[PDB]
RNA sequence: GAUCCUUCGAUGUCGGCUCUUCCUAACCUAGCGGCUAAGGGUUGGAUUGUU
RNA sequence: AGAAAAAUCCGUAAGC
RNA sequence: UACGUCCCUCUCCAAACGAGAGAACAUGCAUGGGCUGGCAUGAGCGGUGGGGCUCGUCCCGAGGCGCUGAACCUUGAGGCCUGCAUGCUCAGGGACAC
RNA sequence: GGGAUCUCGCAGGUAUCGUGAGGGAAGUAUGGGGUAUACGGGAACUCCCAUGCCGUGCCUCUAGUUUCUGGGGUUUGUCGAACGGCAAGUGCCCCGAAGCCAUCGCACGGUGGUUCUCGGCUGAAAGCCAGAAGCCAAUCCCAAGACCAGAUGCCCAC
RNA sequence: GCAAAGAUCUAACGGAGAUAUACUCAACAUGCAACGUUGGAUACUGGAGCGGGGAAGGAUUUCGUGCCAACGGCACUCGUA
């Protein structure tokens, strides 16, 4: 799928929502594809699908479990060509279980590591960086 | 949970030697031609390179990557003896050894604890007797014994420490080791060994540019260490009487003793390891013969392999060197052994051919932003010291 | 015995310069030369061996103190400096009786117990009565360009 | 590879050195900024002007 | 449950945390046509002192 | 008192 | 008796103490110079400054400008250069072997 | 030849390179590509590419750490002032080498025999094939109280 | 084990408390460690003080000259001994 990205967002983190669905927060509940290990919290990185919940936003999508994709992170990661890069904030986008993106626009830039895995997001991305 | 650590690397005790020693040699194939299987080098330091990857069906294929490397300095080696072994129902037993006619002061220094304040009598009777007529008879008898009742041939080689003009490596007595001869029949092995007696061999006659190798070396020492850093167990909660950095339960009531599988405190570091499959990226010649060592086809800058300000704690690299991908066990200045690989070498990665595009030679002190002294001068200009020196020279 | 060690075998092996003169003068260039291309052991050549030095000598030296005191305890920095200076001068003069002058004590202690300066210039005077030394302070504006001298 | 100039000091950044940064209010022309050492990033975040810092290329160009 | 053999000039009591080892009547992984196989694995949280 | 030794030279438990 | 080994002395790839790797007139140690890096423009002096004080001048004044990528630091639990310069060593001492 | 009122003393010492009995022992899991159609919606092996955990290291880069109190800045007191500093158990703030260190960075993690469940071939049970596991050996770590008559340098003794 | 209450350094006098050798030998590698007084340096207490006077309690601990066996949990040439 992709190379390695340093894990950034353990369970319990709150990240911004970059879509235009009315949500303002996302609360990380778990990470898809995590195999367990004793005492270790599951953590997410770019291009991951997470189970989330809205903590502040429109009341019609609030007290339930949803899916989201991470597109930005403050923790820096190293690319194969030896460049270290990081963003200014953590962000996410609400999607389908199959990857189709609820909403029709994205606010800031998105990372190539997450635009490669999800082709529907890269269509609405305003810049791939 | 799985257990902490590997029980196949016990006892975690200090090594018996400081040099790396090959416990086994690659299997002998009589179809090939006779050759040597080992070499001793000295660790200098680390840097990184840039390289374009040829790996079909990869997300990095046809793209550039940055890979760290380690530099090991390899002056030539001198052969001084031949040994043979015979197989017995209880193991290999050595038959005898055939010494060269002349040895060097640095080889004979290895037999003394205080060479300068001594009579320096080593190998004198041997030299006289070898010159005499019965000495030739004895040598011929030993060589015939090899040719008739041997299965393994090894040569005795040593390092030339006066060729390696290093100020931080303090030792003046040579390091001695046995290198096996592989390939061919026993007669052919003996012929090659006799041809290489009192002669110097180079690392490029043993290894080629894009092959792989194994490394035998001794790890960096750390002294007595506790269980948290020695074995990797978990710390205990802040609210703990008598300390947090311990193992809580060291056994059950029965058996009524401590088992060998439980973590205790003691020596960490200074162990021997063999480190399979280190791909070699470049074999460089001496800076006397070729002064443009770190120059490539893509980068035409004239530079050597030593960084600005020198390798930290080691100095300048003055002889031939080997560039290995990754890391090796041990600190700088330690002697190491390079061995021909034992594992199969049929992987695409192990068969790829390497072409370097860039080699970093910036300073390892602080953050380096200049590749060369000419570049540093170009950035700055004439400084106040330069102006006053020119003025003083004028007047 | 020493005369059999020095010269003799060593001076005979210094015939390699005649061998190197013939080889180099044969129109050879860029030849890898190691042995005597020379004599080696600059301690052997340079040392003139002027002689067993007098009983009364005077020297002027700089001591780099900040390399002897590094990450030492702040409460012990200055007593440690006194001990280090004593040992330095003792190893230089082969004496066991080294006396610190009032000027040197004041200079070492004049910024308190942790503010010991980073360099000091001293004057050493060896005397016989049994041998001992007296060490005093030489005030200087700067330490650049100053090497060990005899006075 | 390629050599890039530091965003603050215009130092040269060679392959394998430095850190890169993407701000939220990003420029379309320059979405990613390169810094050569943490000192430069500290000054940039403090919002200092490079022409008043005597060891930067812009200051040297203005004065010298 | 029954019993009352040892211990009443005393063998520190539930749960959790930490750490090692062993078993099989096999949850996963591995082979067969239900059988073989104990080699390597077997998670993180809300309420409750809990199991 | 027990050898995973041996039984002009060198080379053949041979012609040597 | 001899070969030699150990202690004292020096170095740090080793190190709780033992043990280890080394050297034993050796660029070995010391100081200085050059390099490589760190901080960010020294002391002192001098003709732009919101204002103010006295006879076009003469003074009080935070800050600024110039000399000035200056000044200082850089191996030390131990960065580089003598395949850069000087200074110190002047029969090493003791115990075993015996 | 000395000791004590018989006794040994009459022989090894030092320094290298090796052997290897015996003991320890380790790698494991998920996904994709291709096949990529066969069968009548939906396969499989060879082979390629990543990742999780575990293990053994390393310090080029990035991150953490500063009693190099390194350079600068700043508060109260204090030496008549400037300079130099000093006290506030490291006054406090910014940047900071070397060293240590992080699944917060980077590198590496091999081969053969034997048997069982079972499938066979001859053949009246027996003889012979293939054969997931597992087991044994090797690679890897310690290694002569495993008392090596293994090899070798120098001195002494006979 | 003798780790709260930050900390001492230097010279000259004093003292048996030393510069204490079989010799060779300039000296170091064969007499170590520790004490009092005076001068100088560096710190601490910091006026709710390791400042200057009293009650209760103690009863010669006060002062000078000596001494250093025991006691002052290390030491003393010094002591409320
Ligand atoms: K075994
Ligand atoms: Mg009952
Ligand atoms: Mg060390
Ligand atoms: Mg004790
Ligand atoms: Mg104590
Ligand atoms: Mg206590
Ligand atoms: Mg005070
Ligand atoms: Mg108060
Ligand atoms: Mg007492
Ligand atoms: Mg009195
Ligand atoms: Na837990
Ligand atoms: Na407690
Ligand atoms: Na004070
Ligand atoms: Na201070
Ligand atoms: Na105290």
């Amino acid at each position: 799928c992709r190379f390695r990205v340093s894990v950034a967002l353990p369970v319990g983190a709150v990240v911004n929502c970059a879509d235009n669905t009315g949500a303002k927060n996302l609360y990380v509940i778990s990470v898809k594809g995590y195999h367990g290990r004793l005492n270790r919290l599951p953590s997410a990185a770019l291009g991951d699908m997470v189970m989330c919940s809205v903590k502040k936003g429109k009341p019609e999508l609030r007290k339930k479990v949803l899916n989201a994709v991470i597109i930005r992170q403050r923790k820096s990661w190293r690319r194969k060509d030896g460049t270290v890069i990081y963003f200014e904030d953590n962000a996410g986008v609400i999607v389908n279980p199959k990857g189709e993106m609820k909403g029709s626009g994205i606010a800031g830039p998105v990372a190539k590591e997450s635009a490669d895995l999800w082709p529907k997001i890269s269509t609405h991305a305003p810049a791939i960086v | 949970h799985p257990r902490h650590g590997h029980l196949g690397f016990l006892p975690r005790k200090r090594s018996r030697q400081i040099r790396g020693r090959a416990r086994a040699f690659p299997k002998d194939d009589a179809t090939q031609k006779p050759h040597l299987t080992s070499f001793m080098v000295f660790k200098a330091g680390m840097t990184h390179i840039v390289r374009d990857v040829d790996r079909p069906g990869s997300k990095v294929n046809k793209k550039e990557v940055v890979e760290p490397v380690t530099i090991l300095e390899a002056p030539p080696m001198v052969i001084v003896g031949i040994v043979g072994y015979r197989q017995t129902p209880v193991g290999l037993k050595t038959i005898g050894t055939v010494w060269a006619h002349h040895t060097s002061v640095e080889f004979r220094r290895r037999y003394y604890k205080n060479w300068k304040q001594s009579a320096q009598l080593a190998f004198s009777r041997q030299k006289q007797f070898a010159n005499t007529k019965e000495g030739k008879v004895a040598e011929a008898r030993t060589l015939n014994a090899f040719a008739k009742k041997a299965s393994v041939i090894r040569v005795i080689a040593h390092t030339q420490l006066r060729k390696l003009r290093n100020h931080r490596v303090g030792v003046k007595k040579a390091h001695v080791q046995e290198i096996q001869v592989n390939g061919g029949s026993v007669a052919a092995k003996i012929a090659l060994a006799k041809s290489l007696l009192e002669k110097e061999v180079r690392v490029d006659s043993v290894f080629q540019q894009s092959e792989a190798c194994d490394v035998c070396s001794v790890t960096k020492g750390h002294g007595t260490e506790g269980v948290v850093k020695r074995w990797g167990v978990a710390c205990l909660p802040r609210k703990t009487h008598r300390g947090l950095r311990k193992v809580a339960c060291i056994g059950a009531w029965h058996p009524a003793r401590v088992m060998y599988t439980v973590a205790r405190a003691g020596q960490h570091g200074y162990h021997h390891r063999t480190q399979l499959n280190k791909k070699i990226y470049q074999i460089g010649r001496s800076v006397a013969v070729e002064p443009n060592q770190a120059t490539t086809t893509y980068d035409l800058t004239a530079k050597t392999i030593t960084p600005m300000g020198g390798f930290v704690g080691y100095g300048t690299v003055r002889n031939d060197y080997v560039m290995l991908k990754g890391s090796v066990s041990g600190p700088r200045r330690r002697v190491m052994t390079l061995r021909r690989p034992m594992a199969p070498q049929t992987s695409r990665q192990l068969k790829e051919k390497i072409v370097l595009k860039f080699i970093d030679t910036s300073s390892k002190i602080g953050h380096g932003r200049f590749q060369t002294k000419k570049e540093k001068n170009q950035w700055f200009g004439p400084l106040k010291k330069d102006r006053i020196r020119r003025e003083e020279r004028l007047r | 015995i020493i005369d059999a060690r020095k010269k003799a075998a060593e001076s005979r092996k210094n015939r390699d310069d005649k061998r190197w003169k013939r080889v180099l003068a044969n129109m050879d260039e860029e030849k890898r030369k190691k042995f005597h291309g020379v004599r080696g052991a600059t301690r052997a050549s340079l040392l003139k061996r002027t002689g067993r030095k007098p009983d009364a000598v005077s020297m002027e030296a700089t001591i780099h103190l900040s390399k002897l005191l590094k990450k030492k305890t702040f409460s012990k920095r200055a007593p440690l400096a006194i001990k280090r200076i004593k040992a330095f001068v003792g190893r230089l003069m082969k004496t066991k009786d080294n006396r610190i002058d009032a000027s040197l004590n004041t200079y070492i202690w004049h910024k308190g117990v942790k503010g010991v300066p980073g360099r000091v210039r001293v004057l050493i005077q060896r005397k016989s009565e049994h041998f001992y030394t007296v060490i005093s302070n030489v005030p200087v504006a700067s330490f650049k360009g100053l090497t060990t001298k005899t006075v | 590879m390629r050599t890039i100039e530091c965003e603050f000091s215009h130092f040269a950044v060679h392959p394998g050195h430095g850190r890169r940064y993407v701000p939220f209010a990003f420029l379309s022309t320059k979405p990613v900024l390169t810094f050569s050492r943490p000192k430069c990033f500290a000054l940039y975040m403090r919002k200092k002007n490079p022409r008043f810092i005597p060891w930067t290329r812009t200051y040297r160009r203005i004065h010298r």
